């Protein structure tokens, strides 16, 4: 079966890891161990087509900025994540997209803009600002709440669809 | 069967129940429990588990404040001893001395081990987690007063000891080796001529050695307090994770320096010499088990500016292409081979810290702080055990020092490396890429020629050490 | 890799801690801080095989017979230490051997007799007397110095070899 290599990028602290965890982990088990083998792969069915998702999340390693190119070259599709209560993380999106285009050497890379709600602090980026940014890039926008699991599947599945339709 | 104090005058005697303590399905392993139950086990009288002490002391702050921890272990220490038994009463009432068989047994099997273990916690607390005390002066005064109230000729050995450690810690590490360090190697740049130091003038072997010593020291300086609670990812990271950030920033700067040295050498032939020298440095990093060094090189070789230089890599000898490929392979499939290699080598080594940061962050974001049972909120200790397993692995590799001699000037050269100058990241990064397009234009633009820039010989002295002294 | 649980026992002040810290950090502890109970971990390649050593450093002769038994239950091998300039510590050895034999209920538990502080000139225990005792137990006798590092690796690694062939 087809395997999709997905890379989650974005500023530190926007919840990239929680999204990956929420998509992969068993939500009905007391304990979660990220050090266990293949805790980054998940077999799923999208639009009747079964596939294997391989997810690279480098949350926690954001300060290793010179390793970014290398981590990004491994992916076929990208989730560009910002936190809705963090304007700076939203303003960083533009540079992440440009860097992805540069390492993949293509102006048409499969990607999805993802706005994640991390806590109950006040939202500073409205849905419309993000929708307009995503439209200017020609990519989908998906809003999530990793904490309640809302939109998580939608963000990753939408990305896989972008890859299938490239 | 030994009787315990009344749960009415001593809180650490309540019996265990599914509502205050849960075990993981050879000593017992705690999955969850109330703070009182955790402290009881931290100082259990039935068995030892120094592992529990390190885990607890490393992670307790998320569920118990320092002041509260001290109050609780002091209460734990103050065990009321039992009243004379019927047999003792009989003797006492006849004017004789009681045998006090149960009192003596209780002291030997319950009081003594519990109190010694409380003192052990105090010692480890002050010795390896002294920051709690540096940040709270009253906490330290309370500890000193407590240790100073401990009476008895028995506990005396430990009271005096802890007191001394505390005083030593307030007012402010020799190394012995199996063998002698190898001789420092020199190439074009000679001792004392720091102005000439550069990627190609210093000996590649000595470049790898000095950077390994530097990177080892940076690795060894990271404390657990900089990791727990994912503090290096929060807004006060500069304050809470200074040693970690300094270590990461050095790695980033070195990768950028390698990239810069490459793309600023416009002449193809000279650039090939630059890339080959960097791969030789990687080869020495591998011999030294400096995994952070190996990935700094791999990261540079896979960066956008360098990765696209087909004309350069085409002239790199096959043996070196293989070396770079195998290094690159360590990170594939989520570091599968790197993890296997790290677990198999003979330290000293310098691990890649990134892996640890991601695993700690995910362990903390993917596990709840508390588990609920029958309406009760028990501390999820398995989550803390997982984080401490990671900090513990980090500490194990921080023990062994490298048997290499420091060369002050070379060390200084690398400590002060600043590839970016005063430019901001984006601008510098764009500059490197534009330099890459200039020296090797995208197809079908033809490849231009460029003048040489190095006036000294480019032949490498190799990576096999010489032996004269 | 194989894990080995080593336990270091002997009278207080003989050098149990100094030996362990010298092995672990290549550092000699000159001050004397009585031990209650400490644990260390060391990854090392022995005879071409990668091992993970768990070393339990116990408190000695502190008359806490109750707790001691607790340390011996878990251990796979024991380093029985005495100082060559302290006859009383040598005389305490048989008590430790007897306790270990008792606790683990076995007559052939892996162990090594260690005569520490061999850097000092004022020796009161002759090598021959210690060697005879070691032969009577069927184990090796190794003289060490946590200060100079002489025989330190040999003592611990010989113990590992015994556990491995047991
Ligand atoms: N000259 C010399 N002194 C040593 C040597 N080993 C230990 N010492 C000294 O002996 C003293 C006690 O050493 P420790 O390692 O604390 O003794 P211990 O057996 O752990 O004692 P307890 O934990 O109380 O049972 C210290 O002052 C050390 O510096 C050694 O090989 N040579
Ligand atoms: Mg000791």
């Amino acid at each position: 079966m087809t395997e999709y290599k997905l890379v989650v990028v974005g500023a530190g602290g926007v919840g990239k890891s929680a999204l990956t965890i929420q998509l992969i982990q068993n939500h009905f088990v007391d304990e979660y161990d990220p050090t266990i083998e293949d805790s980054y792969r998940k077999q799923v069915v999208i639009d009747g087509e079964t596939c294997l998702l391989d997810i690279l999340d480098t949350g926690g390693q954001e300060e290793y900025s010179a390793m970014r190119d290398q981590y990004m070259r491994t992916g076929e599709g990208f989730l560009c994540v910002f936190a809705i209560n963090n304007t700076k993380s939203f303003e960083d999106i533009h540079q992440y997209r440009e860097q992805i285009k540069r390492v993949k050497d293509s102006d048409d890379v499969p990607m999805v803009l993802v706005g994640n709600k991390c806590d109950l602090a006040a939202r500073t980026v409205e849905s419309r600002q993000a929708q307009d940014l995503a439209r200017s890039y020609g990519i989908p926008y998906i809003e999530t709440s990793a904490k309640t699991r809302q939109g998580v599947e939608d963000a990753f599945y939408t990305l896989v669809r972008e890859i299938r339709q490239h | 069967q030994m009787r315990l104090p009344s749960a009415d005058v001593y809180r650490f005697a309540e019996p265990d129940s599914e509502e205050n303590i849960i075990f993981e399905e050879g000593i017992p392993i705690i999955k969850a429990g109330t703070v009182i139950k955790l402290i009881e086990r931290l100082t259990y009288h039935m068995y030892a588990d120094p592992n529990f002490v390190r885990t607890f002391l490393t992670t307790y702050r998320s569920f118990c404040k320092p002041q509260e921890l001290l109050s609780l272990i002091i209460e734990r220490f103050e065990i009321p001893e039992p009243e004379p038994t019927e047999a003792d009463r009989i003797a006492i009432e006849n004017g004789d001395q009681p045998l006090s068989a149960e009192l003596k047994r209780f002291r030997k099997e319950y009081i003594q081990p519990v109190q010694l273990r409380v003192l052990n916690v105090c010692r480890h607390w002050v010795e390896h987690h002294f920051y709690d005390f540096e940040r709270d002066a009253y906490l330290l005064q309370r500890m000193e007063e407590f240790i100073g109230t401990v009476r008895g000729k028995a506990m005396k050995k430990w009271v005096e000891s802890i007191t001394k450690i505390i005083q030593r810690k307030k007012i402010a590490h020799n190394i012995t080796f199996q063998s002698s360090p190898p001789t420092v190697e020199w190439h074009i740049s000679r001792p004392g001529h720091i102005e000439t130091f550069d990627l190609l003038t210093l000996h590649p072997i000595e470049i790898a050695r000095q950077l390994t010593l530097l990177e080892s020291d940076l690795y060894r300086a990271v404390q657990p307090s900089e990791l727990v609670g994912s503090v290096w990812t929060k807004e006060d990271k500069e304050i809470n994770s200074p040693n970690l950030l300094k270590m990461i920033r050095h790695t980033t700067n070195l990768t950028l320096w390698f990239e810069k040295c490459i793309v600023e050498t416009e002449n193809l032939e000279e650039r090939v010499a630059v890339v080959s020298r960097i791969i030789e440095i990687l080869q020495v990093f591998q011999e030294l088990n400096n995994f952070n060094g190996v990935l700094e090189v791999v990261s540079a070789m896979n960066s956008s500016p360098v990765y696209r230089l087909d004309h350069t890599f085409e002239q790199i000898p096959s043996r070196q292409k293989k070396i770079l490929e195998e290094a690159h392979e360590l990170s594939e499939d989520h570091y599968k081979k790197y993890l296997a290699k790290l677990r198999s080598i003979n330290p000293p080594c310098v691990p890649f810290f990134g892996i640890y940061l991601t695993n700690i962050l995910k362990t903390e974001e993917g596990n709840p702080e508390v588990l609920k049972r029958h309406g009760k909120e028990l501390i999820n200790f398995s989550k803390r055990r997982k984080v401490a397993e990671i900090t513990g692995e980090i500490q194990q590799y921080q023990n062994q020092p490298y048997c290499l001699r420091v060369e002050s000037d070379i060390k200084r050269f690398f400590e002060n490396l600043n590839p970016m100058g005063n430019s901001m990241e984006k601008e510098f990064t764009d500059y490197l890429f534009n330099k890459s397009l200039e020296i090797e234009p995208r197809n079908p633009k033809p490849l231009p020629r460029f003048p040489k820039k190095y006036s000294y010989p480019l032949k490498s002295p190799g990576v096999r050490p010489s032996n004269p002294r």
